[PDB]
């Protein structure tokens, strides 16, 4: 199945 | 010194870095100012200064590494949305191919560096042509990262469940592969069908 | 290879974009400039040789309908290592799509062909710059070849555009002769 791993939130 | 299964999951893993590099630069994730000037594969390419996604991307790479090493990557996608809805603009898809038969292997493969180095030059110099038909992000955008796997038990937690995260109507144009003999790494760009022309 | 592109309506100062583009898209990919050159724009004086180029298009195209160009990279004019053609004789000499749209869609074209495909990096090179124009048009920089050929050797692409039109006359560019640029950009 496909997977995801998210980046660094923003300000 | 030739190519064995764990010296061809480390190119392709490195070559991820760079690529993903270089899609948040060339398409504006990430303020061009936040990128610095480097030389990679015999040409000068942009890599985040930005500490955050360094370690984000440290992590990603060596996850995807390990992952090449055991055949257990198929897909790496670049997502690239709209901040405030959410809708997907943009979608790198880079496809893996293996040879699961390099575990058996009782020397090096027979490419020379020089001749993947080619290979991947070739492909990134093709990213880098996007820019000049690729329809504009008007809107501020966010990236994300996915992977597909057949092997969905052994992938940490840390990897959160996800859709494939499509363009409903969009156009999509393949690039160069390259192969390391090992790993073959095909890419393409697909993006939403533009508004008008 | 020859590349199609036609425009889904009709298509001046989008010309000289066409071409100016083209140049240094051709630039970057063939390796005769380290980064594409509008990063650049931000070693420098061979930025100021490519800006002369550039600019003196600008005049030319401002003076004449420019039905051919030639991008033409070492050895020399008449004998190129390789070479690429812009042929716009077929545009109009209405137009509602915009340059940026066009832009793209030629730039889409020449990428799904594989133009640039060569593995092997090539060295810097001498590119030669060259365009077809009315004999009458008083061009000035641009250096007049009324006996040029256009090379038989070299050939990587042709970008042919095109916007739908039917019928112009057989001998349509008559008084039209090769101008060549009297300074060659080199690579670095």
């Amino acid at each position: 199945s496909w997977y995801s791993y998210p980046p660094p939130q923003r300000a | 010194q030739g190519i064995t299964a764990r010296g061809s999951a480390e190119i392709v893993a490195e070559f991820f870095s760079f690529g993903i590099n270089s899609i948040l630069y060339q398409r504006g994730i990430y303020p061009s100012e936040t990128f610095t000037r480097v030389q990679k594969y015999g040409l000068t390419l942009l890599v985040t200064t930005d500490l955050e996604l360094i370690k984000y991307l440290n992590n990603v790479v060596e996850q995807l590494k390990d992952w090449l090493y055991k055949c257990s990557v198929q897909k790496l996608v670049v997502v690239i949305s709209n901040i405030e809805s959410g809708e997907v603009l943009e979608r790198w898809q880079f496809d893996i191919e293996c040879d699961k038969t390099a575990k058996d292997d009782s020397a090096p493969r027979e490419k020379s560096q020089k001749a993947i180095q080619d290979e991947i030059r070739s492909v990134i110099r093709q990213i880098t042509a996007t820019v000049t038909f690729l329809p504009l992000l008007e809107v501020s955008c966010s990236f994300d990262l996915l992977i597909y796997t057949d092997k969905d038990l052994v992938v940490p937690e840390k990897w959160e469940e996800s859709g494939p995260q499509f363009i409903t109507n969009s156009e999509e144009v393949r690039l160069r592969s390259f192969t390391t003999t090992i790993h073959k790494v095909n890419s393409m760009v697909a993006y939403k069908i533009p508004v008008n022309d | 290879c020859m590349v199609p592109v036609v425009f889904p309506g009709p298509v001046q100062e989008g010309c000289c974009q066409f071409t100016c583009e083209l140049l240094k898209h051709i630039m970057y990919q063939r390796q005769q400039l380290p980064l594409p050159y509008e990063q650049l724009k931000h070693c420098q004086q061979a930025l100021a040789e490519l800006e002369s180029v550039l600019s003196h298009l600008e005049d030319f195209f401002a003076r004449t309908l420019v039905p051919r160009v030639l991008i033409l990279l070492g050895g020399n004019a008449l004998s190129p290592k390789e070479f690429y053609e812009l042929d716009l004789s077929l545009l109009a000499p209405d137009q509602s799509l915009s340059t940026a749209a066009c832009l793209r869609r030629l730039f889409r074209a020449i990428f799904m062909a594989d133009a640039f495909s060569e593995l092997q990096a090539p060295p810097l090179m001498g590119t030669v710059v060259m365009a077809q124009g009315h004999r009458n048009c008083g061009e000035d920089w641009f250096r007049p070849k009324l006996n040029y050929r256009v090379p038989s050797r070299g050939h990587k692409l042709t970008v042919t555009l095109s916007c739908g039109r039917p019928s112009i006359r057989t001998t349509a560019w008559e008084d039209y002769i090769w101008f060549q640029a009297p300074v060659t950009f080199k690579g670095f």
